[PDB]
């Protein structure tokens, strides 16, 4: 990955993504969200992220 | 039933109660310092506390 300075900028569209076979995974150090519910993320369909 | 114009009053009562009730129907999509104006989407995207 780059730097702080030279953050990578991503476009992800056009497919069927999956955050829960995400969300379960135990590696991450944290993971902490705002304006949604983590457990309603397998239903809300957005544009582009 | 030629000069018209001549029956202000009621005209004017009527329009005074249509235009409150319409202000008060549109009042209803304001967003009152919330994120959503509609109540479905706040408690389908965002955790009930
Ligand atoms: C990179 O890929 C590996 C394996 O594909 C991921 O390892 C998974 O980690 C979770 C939680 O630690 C386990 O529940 C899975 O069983 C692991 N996968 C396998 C195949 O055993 C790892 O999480 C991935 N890392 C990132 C950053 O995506």
């Amino acid at each position: 990955f780059a730097s702080v300075y030279a953050w990578n900028r991503k476009r992800i569209s056009n497919c069927v993504a999956d955050y829960s076979v995400l969300y379960n995974s135990a590696s991450f150090s944290t993971f902490k969200c705002y304006g949604v519910s983590p457990t309603k993320l397998n239903d809300l369909c957005f544009t582009n992220v | 039933s030629s000069t018209a114009s001549a029956l202000g009053k009621l005209q004017d009562v009527v329009n005074q109660n249509a235009q409150a009730l319409n202000t008060l129907v549109k009042q209803l999509s304001s967003n009152f310092g919330a994120i959503s104006s509609v109540l479905n989407d706040i408690l389908s995207r965002l955790d009930p506390p």
